[PDB]
């Protein structure tokens, strides 16, 4: 993970930007699959800006995307 | 208006348009606007899936049942 | 339903509704329980919406007009993002891939079709191994098809 | 009487302790609704403290109180 | 089959929304 983050994880492409595959890896999986369990591998090396934005899900289990949509899958389980 | 507009007030008079519940304010607001002299053309804006068309069916129902102003008591409502 | 009559069959600006609205009304009553379906429902979002068939349909959703669609999960995501309305009418139905053993079960159901299609016998072990093979070596394909490809390909191989 | 005048008590009930902060808030909101806060400037405060201190709880309770709705609040991620 | 507040809503919702947490299964 780099500071670009967005698409490769939870946010997705800010709508209007090229690449309409948005949060495919995590958010869309929850969008598609109401809830599951997520495992955050070696969070020590995650980019700090990302560690910070993922807090929107850590508590106040919200999931707002660059799609302009929100999943809020607080029903999931996360393991860091 | 045959094949151009659906007489919502006739259809509701005939049933089918199940009663609208809890949107009495939206309907009253619609009426306050319809009864205006300036911009008397209200529009329903909101999230989808909340009953916006249904509110209008509710307006039709309210018209059928005369809980509307003089100008609406003698009126029709179409889709 | 779709693509042909809904797109190829169009020269005029109102052709998204001519034929389309027509059939929607033709099927509302009397003529048994007609259910149309869309295999490639991705189109039905519209390129910029503009009611390219896409809005008229849900606009009439208060009754009859029973239709089942089909989209991939990402296409779903895209039609959702690009529309915000059909989703209030359509029920999201999730489809998961089968386990390898379940995949084999479909392979078995399909096995005689393939023996017939190619004129070759197929071993039950062919099916079993095809499914586990696929899990191991075809990460970009789902089990149903992957396993079937191993079967239909092998059979075609032999057919040649 | 409750809505700004005894706001200190409503805030005390929802936010227990942090009396100094509550009193600072009470003065602020009274200026904003009495009209004395000069129109040239929206009232604004910086809430400093320790995690779990209730510093955001107080701000949320102010939104709660003033609008009868804690979800009235608009959040800004100033760290991202 | 009087629509059941618990079993019907939970089961039909689960089939569409997953929510296994709402099942309260005898297999606990
Ligand atoms: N408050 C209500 N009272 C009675 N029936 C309701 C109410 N709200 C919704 N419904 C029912 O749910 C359905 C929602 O209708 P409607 O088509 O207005 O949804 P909508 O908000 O208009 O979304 P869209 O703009 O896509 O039609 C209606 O068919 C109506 O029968
Ligand atoms: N004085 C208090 N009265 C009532 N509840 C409190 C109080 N202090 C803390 N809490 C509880 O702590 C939580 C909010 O705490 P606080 O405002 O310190 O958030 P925080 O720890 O700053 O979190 P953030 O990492 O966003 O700043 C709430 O769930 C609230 O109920």
């Amino acid at each position: 993970l780099s500071e670009k983050y967005a698409v490769s994880k939870l946010l997705g492409t800010t709508a209007g930007y090229v690449g309409y595959d948005e949060g495919g890896f995590l958010t869309n999986q929850l969008q598609y699959k109401p809830y599951s369990v997520l495992l955050f591998d070696e969070v020590e090396k995650a980019h700090p800006d990302v560690l910070t934005v993922m807090l929107q899900m850590l508590d106040d289990g919200r999931i707002t995307s660059g799609q302009g949509k929100t999943i809020d899958c607080s029903n999931c389980i996360v393991i860091m | 208006l045959s094949k151009y507009a659906i007489d919502m007030t006739e259809q509701a008079r005939q049933g089918k348009l199940d009663p609208v519940i809890g949107r009495e304010e939206e309907i009253r607001s619609t009426i306050r606007v319809l009864a205006r002299r300036i911009k008397s053309n209200p529009c329903l804006i909101g999230e989808p899936g909340i009953g916006k068309t249904a509110i209008i069916e509710g307006v039709a129902q309210r018209i059928i049942d005369d809980d509307v102003p003089t100008i609406l008591q003698g009126a029709k409502l179409f889709s | 339903l779709d693509l042909a009559a809904l797109t190829a069959g169009a020269k005029y600006k109102g052709d998204f509704e001519e034929r389309f609205k027509g059939v929607l009304k033709e099927i509302e009553e009397s003529k048994t329980l007609i259910v149309l379906f869309i295999d490639e429902i991705h189109m039905l979002m519209g390129n910029g919406k503009d009611d390219a068939a896409n809005i008229l349909k849900p606009a009439l959703s208060r009754g009859q007009l029973k239709v089942i669609g089909a989209t991939t999960n990402n296409e779903y995501r895209s039609i959702v993002e690009k529309d915000g309305a059909f989703e209030r009418r359509f029920q999201k139905i999730e489809v998961a891939e089968p386990s390898v053993r379940q995949t084999v079960a479909i392979l078995r159901g399909l096995q005689p079709k393939y023996e017939i299609h190619h004129g070759v016998r197929i071993l039950d072990s062919a099916l079993v191994t095809a499914a586990q093979l696929a899990k191991r070596y075809l990460p970009y394909r789902r089990l149903p098809d992957s396993a079937l490809d191993l079967v239909d390909i092998s059979c075609a191989g032999v057919a040649v | 009487n409750e809505k700004l005048i005894h706001m200190e008590r409503d805030l005390s009930s929802e936010v227990v302790g942090q009396m100094d902060a509550i009193k600072a808030v009470s003065n602020a909101v009274r200026l904003s609704r009495s009209g004395l806060a000069n129109p040239r400037q929206p009232a604004s405060f910086l809430f400093l403290g320790l995690s779990g201190s209730g510093k955001t709880e107080l701000a949320k309770k102010v939104a709660g109180f003033l609008f009868n709705d804690e979800d009235m609040m608009i959040r800004v991620d100033c760290s991202e | 089959q009087n629509v059941v507040d618990s079993d019907t809503i939970s089961e039909t919702a689960a089939r569409l929304t997953g929510i296994p947490v709402k099942k309260l299964s005898e297999s606990e």
